[PDB]
């Protein structure tokens, strides 16, 4: 059934479970034609597909070509989502491959399920929780390699970096959860608030910064307070 | 014109003969139903007075042989049964007509109705549905439930309708996901029509049946596949000419026909409007939309 604050804990589990957003699959950018007319111009988008527990990240790059000739783009988007779930869960051993997958958008339910008709054990599910993910392409790293792809791509990241070393994924969830409704809410504040530090850099083989753990409440405080804020600025309270 | 014959009617019970019904009292002296016209297969039904609690019925054809109903206090029912002395059957009718115990098929001359409702309606197929291979008629009644029911208990008493599903391995081809899911028409022609049914005649006749044992015993499984078999063809986009002007009026027929009062647990909302103004054929069914705009525009 629905995933929502009831059964938040079963994220961190050991039943592997996918999150697949697909809010960035298809984009454009609006503008007019030399008639005065409206045009979409698109650009290269990415499946966001995560592991909660493990925090692997299947990045899957989808070039504008996926887009030549086609019709009715955002229906066929959703389509072309639920075919490179199917392939990537097809492409992995079947001890890696998820019991669930937790579509972030309700509109997938369908073309997933239809995908996998002949995998009837793996579960699709909605969820009710309203996670941030389309800030994804806030990540500059995560950006960069979309934005520079020519062809069709699969990159693999951890979004977590190294904190399952010392944190657990519940909480490491909790704060990717919290780093990216900050950068969704206000994206030039919260990147200066990771970056403001010029001696705390990123590595080359991480996503965020190298914070320490007192650092980190240090940040996690300051994106709490930009969200709290943001929402008086947005609604003057 | 043919007879069915009762024994007796010893419990106060609503019959039907198609859509005609009437009251027969405690211990009446009824004998039966004459003027039964031949050429139509037919379905006789029963609503006890004191338990209106199943609605059960028997689906028959005169000319498969020679039948008469019988009630039987054990089981609590009134039983079809087949006479097979031609000569008692033939006699037994004459007293009866003589003594003018039997109520006349009440068939307005210039009235298809039946005809348009079971057009494609034929006993050989009635008995695949409802398996039951000693008796020439078929038993269906309220509670009865559908195999595909049975895959989501007893099997002898099961309707063996078509089994449609949109999200299955029958319904799409792999590497066609897209195209099949949001076009069934590859699912309609190749797998039911050339496949399964073999031709649209026996397409709708099963349509037709779903749709009766709906309307006269409330039977849930079979409103469910009635409304089945028009989504998956209102949701092709290539459809034969001549089966979407047969469906038409197959379902205008059917529309016209369904009481007022029971529209609201006859009729699905979602497939309705699907079909009638978001789907392939929202503009193919010029006969029937205009009968539900006029008749029920509550449910659009
Ligand atoms: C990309 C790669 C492989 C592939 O296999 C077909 C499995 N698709 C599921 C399904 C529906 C009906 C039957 O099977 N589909 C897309």
């Amino acid at each position: 059934g629905a995933m929502n604050s009831s059964n938040y804990a079963e994220l961190f589990n050991n039943d592997i479970k996918l999150f697949v957003d697909d809010t960035n699959v298809y984009r454009v950018t609006v503008h007019k034609t030399f008639e005065g007319n409206v045009a979409t111009k698109a650009i290269n988008g990415c499946i966001f597909t995560l592991n909660p527990k493990t925090g692997h990240l299947f990045l899957k790059i989808i070039h504008t070509s996926v887009w030549a000739g086609q019709k009715r783009l955002s229906q066929l988007a959703k389509w072309k989502t639920a075919e490179e779930v199917s392939a990537l869960v097809r492409s992995l051993p079947k001890e890696e491959q998820p019991k669930q997958i937790i579509v972030t958008r309700k509109a997938m339910l369908d073309p997933l399920e239809v995908h996998m008709l002949d995998f009837p054990n793996i579960a699709i599910r909605p969820t009710e929780l309203r996670l941030p993910f389309s800030a994804a392409m806030s990540i500059d790293k995560l950006s960069d390699v979309v934005m520079k792809a020519t062809e069709p791509q699969m990159v693999l990241f951890n979004i977590y970096d190294d904190w399952l070393d010392r944190i657990s994924s519940y909480t490491a969830f909790s704060r990717l959860t919290l780093l990216l409704r900050a950068l969704k809410t206000n994206e030039e504040s919260a990147k200066m608030i990771l970056l403001s530090d010029p001696t705390i850099t990123i590595k080359s083989y991480h996503l965020w910064p190298s914070f320490t753990d007192e650092q980190w409440i240090t940040i996690e405080s300051q994106m709490r307070d930009l969200i709290l804020t943001e929402y008086g600025r947005k609604y003057n309270v | 014109m043919n007879t069915v014959p009762f024994t007796s009617a010893p419990i106060e019970v609503t019959i039907g003969i198609d859509q005609y019904s009437f009251n027969v009292k405690e211990n009446q002296p009824f004998h039966g139903i004459k003027d039964i016209p031949i050429g139509h297969v037919h379905v006789i039904h029963f609503q006890h007075a004191d338990n209106s609690s199943m609605r059960y019925g028997y689906w028959f054809d005169c000319r498969m042989g020679n039948f008469y109903i019988q009630y039987d206090p054990k089981d609590g029912l009134y039983k079809m049964m087949e006479e097979r002395d031609g000569a008692k059957f033939e006699n037994i009718v004459h007293n009866f007509k003589e003594r003018q115990m039997m109520v006349s098929y009440p068939k307005i001359d210039e009235d298809d109705t039946w005809y348009n409702l079971t057009e494609f309606v034929q006993m050989d197929k009635i008995r695949k549905i409802v398996r039951k291979d000693e008796n020439q008629f078929s038993y269906v009644d309220s509670s009865m439930t559908t195999v595909q029911e049975n895959e989501l208990s007893d099997p002898a008493h099961s309707l063996n309708y078509t089994v449609i599903n949109f999200k299955s391995r029958e319904a799409i081809r792999p590497g066609h996901e897209m195209e099949d899911f949001l076009d069934k028409s590859y699912y309609l022609n190749t797998v039911m029509l050339q496949g399964i049914f073999k031709n649209s005649s026996n397409y709708f006749g099963e349509l037709q049946f779903a749709f009766l044992n709906a309307m006269f015993f409330g039977n849930y499984g079979s409103s469910l596949q009635w409304h089945a078999m028009i989504e998956l063809i209102c949701s092709s986009a290539t459809v034969p000419k001549h089966m979407l002007d047969k469906l038409d009026e197959i379902l205008y027929y059917q529309i016209k026909t369904l009481p007022e009062q029971y529209s609201d647990i006859l009729l699905n909302e979602r497939v309705w409007n699907i079909c009638l103004y978001s789907s392939f054929q929202k503009n193919s069914l010029h006969n029937t939309e205009k009968i539900m705009e006029n008749k029920y525009p509550e449910l659009l």
